[PDB]
């Protein structure tokens, strides 16, 4: 409990109403949303070549 | 005077209106002082050709 408290005064992200696991599901979901669109990116620039 | 020693933002002038994000933002006064939104030093990435 402290070492997450610890944890709600670097980041806040309301920490009096906020579970832990829809937070890390975002980062986790942006995370391969990011890796998709880079290798979109590559193979849309390997379509063009 | 914003919280924390903060300058006010750049206010952009576009000459043609874009589509745009619809975020929820926040305030100075939503932030803390030890946060990472007080340290943000963005115009470092500004760029007129971006």
């Amino acid at each position: 409990e402290t070492l997450y408290k610890e944890l709600g005064d670097y980041f806040v992200f309301d920490p009096k109403k906020l579970s832990v696991e829809e937070f890390f599901m975002d980062l986790h979901n942006f995370r391969n949303m990011f890796l998709q669109a880079v290798k979109e990116n590559q193979k849309r620039r390997e379509t063009e070549e | 005077v914003l919280p924390f020693g903060l300058t006010p933002k750049k206010v952009y002038k576009p000459e043609v209106q874009l589509r745009r994000p619809n975020w929820s933002k926040f305030v100075a006064e939503d932030l803390s002082q030890d946060c990472f939104w007080t340290k943000v030093k963005e115009d470092r990435f500004e760029n007129n050709e971006l």
